[PDB]
């Protein structure tokens, strides 16, 4: 009941449909379509939906806390100050 | 530098592969920063050092000047008298060297010293050989000619004749058969 092509409507910029194509497949994915779209293919039931989503945030907030503590203690690879001690 | 037991046994002490590392590396930087006389000399406390014999030219009764060399290939042995002047006569054993040397091969390797010196047909040579077989004494014969023909080619000539390998004493010398195989490394037939 909407306007057409006002929706998931990217325009080719100088016929480079690959690219337009590529940028549109960019959108879907970020806005989690294509997660909705082959999850909704087949029923997952509430427990394991539940049971995914509590996954899913603890292993977010792990890769999260993992690549912070990575990124802090980075500076110390520095050449050793101190060599022959 | 000196090998890691070189300097466990200057220190008295018993090291690690990693104690080693840590002290070639402090040596290595304290090189790299402008060590001077004072520090190059404690260094080199630390470094490790890593040319063919020219013999005297003899002369005979008649005054012509000669070099005398020897050189032993296998079981062969061969020494050799090279004339400072001479026309490219070669007399092994007293025979001339294609009558006794009956093989092209060994007579390329008897000129293959004078060809690389450029000097063919200008030594007069005796080359007194003894055991081995033919090709041992083709390569004894060969090493004292070199040798000899040292003394009479330049510095940079000799240079050039150990490079390309007529000045080194062969180390390659049959290997002992073992006992309970065939041969040096032939293992008799595997039974089953």
């Amino acid at each position: 009941k909407h306007l057409k092509f006002i929706a998931r409507t990217v325009m080719v910029q100088e016929g480079n449909v690959e690219s337009a194509y590529r940028t549109l497949n960019r959108i879907l994915t970020m806005d989690g379509l294509i997660e909705d779209i082959k999850h909704r293919r087949y029923y997952e039931k509430p427990c394991r939906r539940r049971q995914r989503e509590s996954y899913e945030r603890c292993r977010r907030i792990y890769n999260m806390e993992m690549a912070r503590k990575i990124n802090f203690l980075m500076r110390k690879n520095r050449a050793d100050p101190w060599q022959g001690c | 530098w000196l090998i890691k037991e070189e300097l466990e046994e200057m220190l008295v002490e018993k090291l690690s592969d990693l104690d080693y590392m840590q002290f070639i590396r402090l040596l290595e930087k304290l090189l790299t920063s402008q060590c001077g006389a004072a520090e190059e000399e404690f260094v080199q406390r630390f470094r490790r050092s890593v040319k063919q014999l020219i013999e005297p030219v003899q002369y005979d009764e008649q005054g012509m000047a000669f070099s005398k060399s020897e050189g032993k290939r296998k079981t062969a042995k061969a020494e050799a008298i090279v004339y400072k002047h001479g026309s490219g006569r070669i007399k092994v054993n007293g025979i001339d060297y294609q009558l006794y040397f009956p093989i092209t091969q060994d007579r390329e390797q008897l000129m293959f010293p004078f060809h690389f010196v450029d000097r063919l047909g200008k030594h007069d040579v005796t080359c007194t050989v003894s055991g081995g077989g033919r090709s041992a004494q083709a390569g004894a014969i060969r090493l004292a000619m070199a040798k000899a023909l040292c003394s009479f080619v330049t510095e940079d000539e000799v240079e050039w004749m150990r490079q390309a390998g007529l000045l080194t004493t062969d180390p390659r010398v049959r290997e002992r058969k073992k006992p309970g195989q065939e041969g040096a490394r032939r293992k008799f037939t595997w039974k089953k």
